[PDB]
RNA sequence: ACUACCGAUUGGAUGGUUUAGUGAGGCCCUCGGAUCGGCCCCGCCGGGGUGCCCUGGCGGAGCGCUGAGAAG
RNA sequence: UGGUGACUCUAGAUAACCUCGGGCCGAUCGCACGCCGGCGGCGACGACCCAUUCGAACGUCUGCCCUAUCAACUUUCGAUGGUAGUCGCCGUGCCUACCAUGGUGACCACGGGUGACGGGGAAUCAGGGUUCGAUUCCGGAGAGGGAGCCUGAGAAACGGCUACCACAUCCAAGGAAGGCAGCAGGCGCGCAAAUUACCCACUCCCGACCCGGGGAGGUAGUGACGAAAAAUAACAAUACAGGACUCUUUCGAGGCCCUGUAAUUGGAAUGAGUCCACUUUAAAUCCUUUAACGAGGAUCCAUUGGAGGGCAAGUCUGGUGCCAAUUCCAGCUCCAAUAGCGUAUAUUAAAGUUGCUGCAGUUAAAAAGCUCGUAGUUGGAUCUCUCUCGGCCGAAGCGUUUACUUUGAAAAAAUUAGAGUGUUCAAAGCAGGCCGCCUGGAUACCGCAGCUAGGAAUAAUGGAAUAGGACCGCGGUUCUAUUUUGUUGGU
RNA sequence: UACCUGGUUGAUCCUGCCAGUAGCAUAUGCUUGUCUCAAAGAUUAAGCCAUGCAUGUCUAAGUACGCACGGCCGGUACAGUGAAACUGCGAAUGGCUCAUUAAAUCAGUUAUGGUUCCUUUGGUCGCUCGUACUUGGAUAACUGUGGUAAUUCU
């Protein structure tokens, strides 16, 4: 009993953060935005972008 | 599974009560007198001396001539004689419950430099044998912690390399002399 | 485990072959042979750790397979051949013979012996039995069955056998009085002559040998190899001569051999 | 407004003992016989002991005799 | 014939059988070639069986935590036993048929729980104990959950297959593929844990194999888990402050010493670093070894905590509010340990607060109204070796049986204790040492239970009192001698 | 080293528990120069897994007509190296984890006189009274034609 109660508890969570991890960046959510910022002067951005 | 090995022991116990004015008081004469560095050192050479003792009286427990009491005692005094520690004529186990934590610090290679004259002081000393400054009869020693033999007393020599030594200067003596 | 074992890790090997803690995980794993796993000095062990012309498992492998080393007289290119008591180990390309036998402390002596006492080896029966149309045969101590032995051996005697051919040559009854050497157990490597044989039926018997010093010390019937008629070994021994002496004597005679050299 | 209990809804789902019933898939047994080959018969025919026989390659039908054998 | 402690053992003889889904009795491959067409030496590969090795698998005895708010359980559906078989590699209710009604339990069964894989082991340690052992060695179990197979000597195998259950990948929608509790790596979970690195050089393993392969394993990376060693300054002159000693009653003098403190001077010594070259190594890194540079505020700058209520350590300062005391904040001074030091949680020791050692119960936690009253626990004194066969001895009955005690055998390593050994010392390691030689790789402990041989105090136990009790001989009845009636029938 | 300090009362003593103290574990905080060893996704989830790798293998000695290469000597079947493929062996070891599991596992002790065992090692291998100077049919690799979106499919 205290076996498949943990079974039952652990199904709910891992559903719901399947939920949430799939709605960002997939087919039915927005897509992901990634803002980079070089943080020194002798960094290549364009490189980096390449 | 790995071809390592995991064994390893602590070489010192802590004191029960921190904060007992009378063996601070002692602790702190025993290293000023030594020339160490912490209160671990102190309480090393305490391990040691309180491994030795109980040795002995578990040793002293067996009858006289049980061949372990006889063998184990035997190869015991003769370890402490050869470090000089106790005296080649009180090779009896009743001495070593006599034995104080000052022969072993005088049997160390800090001391040793001091008292034969090589070092004006005893922190010179330590300062003397971390820098490469000492061998003991070939072999230039670091530790002043090295505990030396009988035999090797009368070897501790002053490092045939070393500028005071074998003769080739140091970094200051050729920077300062290159000036003129 | 659902088959056989291929490995044998290093501190789980025998003790007496003398492998240290760190060199690897493996010790040398005996193949099946004429020898138990717990009673055999594998051939790798004996020309890399003891006898020290290999560095290496790898130059054990090219030493063994140039076909140099005999066990027995049959060249054997398996590194880890299982070798053991009595076994006759012949190197004719540098002119060695050795014979495994024990020292006083249970482990394998290096003992180097003469080319004519290469020629043969000591065997203990373990079992007589009558096979078909009438055959006796006898099997040894090394897995060897013999055909047409003597009437008079029996189980626990010792066959003297001739490596060149394989057949019975002279034998030594299991008797009160005869010389024996200690293969197994807390003994392991004493020699002594045999004093009395107790029976315990249904169960181990056990034999008591007296030490040539006059030390008595009792074994099992199982660990009794029977070596001379009498008295007078039929092999060479080792320098110990199976005198197990004790560690206060020990470091007396480590100490008289400091004093006399240095 | 918050914290903490009861709770009609057989609320919905899930599991563990069980009553009754169904039961995939393998294994074994009894059948089955798609296919595949040999013998016999005959045809095209080479030689001998001199048309009796057999020698070797191809084809023809015969639920004749059989052997291997898949699905089911 | 031969064997065991004991065989329905091994070997022998007879009568046959010997499975078509079939048991052996060699249509196999290399190298050197040689003797009188015939005779041959090394091997390799197969091979029925027997033994051995490596095992495995079933049994024996003893040993495990909590729970009675689990006291009766098992038994139709095998529970305990018998007989015959089936199946099985074999022993067996393993299963089937017919029988018997049995088997276990307050000495705790059956049931349930465990934040339970078991041991070797670890922390503590006067001793007894108490807590920990997922974890590198040994044994077991499992590969998402169940179940069933094939092949093989060996698997109920999952880096094999076949289903179902739960998840889940691709798709042209017909179909196809799946199993990181391997090495890395990711997500999730959380207080909580490393690189999608290099290599078979070492250790070993596998294969037809000296040659190939191994995320086993080795080697680097991360790593203040933890353990060992060990810098962050030393000295000289000068100036003050003390303490000795000579000379003076003293004050005082000491180119008399010693020891400290320096907003005082002085060059000597070095690592930390930077960086050739070796060495290292599979290739490297590191360490070690060495050139060169490299120290005065040697700024190349040691931290973490605690103190003005008790163990170590405060008659301190300034802001900010309440009615001089008094909330909050920032400092100074001191103490401790030190490349380390605080905090939380759990646990152990202090702890004799779980008490066997070894606690308590008038008045502080706590002894029952009183008597009778199963089991269990506990119980006065007493009791001082032999007979047969074989060479003074060996076999045999033991003497009531124990409990107790001792001996002997047997009993993985690692760890622990401990012997030897200048890892530069040490924690370690198993090495090394001497001018080819000489050595090591000890030893102890290893509860309990079980084998072995002694001991006879202590504590149970039994041996004759209705005498159908010993020790002798005389016996009578019944069964019974394996041989002394040459070969035999024998009442 | 068989050690202690404090807390209830106006004050004294006591029962008693608590706090400090020391070790072991995990976590975390701040700090951190050198060097030697060295644990390390167990605890909660035996939860779920993208990708790559973790098990393959040839000697003189089973089968070589792949010119993929390569010298003869020439009727000399086959020099020799050797991909593929058939055949043999191994993949039941190792590695991981601790979910299960409470006389079960496991430990010590005994037994197989109640069984199997590839391999190694030794024995046995004219012990049978009844085409052989060598037997038969295939099937890979190779050549050639293909199917499916898709596979270590065929």
């Amino acid at each position: 009993d205290q076996r498949h109660r943990a079974s039952q508890l652990r199904k709910q969570k891992k559903e719901a953060v399947l939920a949430e991890k799939r709605q960002l960046g997939g087919k039915d959510g927005p897509p992901h935005q990634v803002l980079v910022v070089p943080l020194h002067s002798r960094i290549s951005l364009p490189e980096a972008m390449q | 599974p790995v071809a390592r090995s995991w064994v390893c022991r602590k070489t010192y116990v802590t004191p029960r009560r921190p904060f007992e004015k009378s063996r601070l008081d002692q602790e702190l004469k025993l290293i000023g007198e030594y020339g160490l560095r912490n209160k671990r050192e102190v309480w090393r050479v305490k391990f040691t001396l309180a491994k030795i003792r109980k040795a002995a009286r578990e040793l002293l427990t067996l009858d006289e001539k049980d061949p372990r009491r006889l063998f184990e005692g035997n190869a015991l005094l003769r370890r402490l004689v050869r470090i000089g520690v106790l005296d080649e004529g009180k090779m009896k186990l009743d001495y070593i419950l006599g034995l104080k934590i000052e022969d072993f610090l005088e049997r160390r290679l800090q001391t040793q430099v001091f008292k034969l004259g090589l070092a004006k002081s005893i922190h010179h000393a330590r300062v003397l044998i971390r820098q490469r400054h000492i061998r003991v009869r070939k072999q230039v020693v670091n530790i002043p912690s090295f505990i030396v033999r009988l035999d090797s007393q009368k070897h501790i020599d002053f490092s045939l390399r070393s500028p005071y030594g074998g003769g080739r200067p140091g970094r200051v003596k050729r920077k300062n002399a290159k000036k003129g | 485990a659902r088959g056989p074992k291929k490995h044998l890790k290093r501190v789980a090997a025998p003790k007496h072959w003398m492998l240290d803690k760190l060199t690897g995980v493996f010790a040398p794993r005996p193949s099946t042979g004429p020898h138990k796993l717990r009673e055999c000095l594998p051939l790798i062990i004996f020309l890399r750790n003891r006898l020290k012309y290999a560095l290496t498992g790898d130059e054990v492998k090219k030493i063994c397979m140039q076909r140099f080393i005999k066990i027995d007289g049959k060249v054997r290119t398996d590194i880890t051949y299982p070798a053991g008591f009595m076994d006759v180990i012949s190197i004719d390309k540098t002119g060695e013979n050795f014979r495994l036998i024990y020292d006083t402390k249970g482990r394998f002596a290096v003992h180097r012996i003469t080319p004519e006492e290469a020629k043969y080896k000591l065997c203990k029966v373990r079992k007589i039995f009558v096979g078909t149309k009438g055959i006796p045969h006898l099997v040894t101590h090394d897995a060897r069955t013999i055909r047409y032995p003597d009437p008079l051996i029996k189980v626990n005697d010792t066959i003297q056998i001739d490596l060149e051919t394989g057949k019975i040559t002279d034998f030594i009854k299991f008797d009160t009085g005869n010389l024996c050497m200690v293969t197994g157990g807390a003994n392991l490597g004493r020699i002594g002559v045999i004093t009395n044989r107790e029976r315990h039926p249904g169960s181990f018997d056990v034999v008591h040998v007296k030490d040539a010093n006059g030390n008595s010390f009792a074994t099992r019937l199982s660990n009794i190899f029977v070596i001379g008629k009498g008295n007078k070994p039929w092999i060479s021994l080792p320098r110990g001569k199976g005198i197990r002496l004790t560690i206060a004597e020990e470091r007396d005679k480590r100490l008289a051999a400091k004093q006399s050299s240095g």
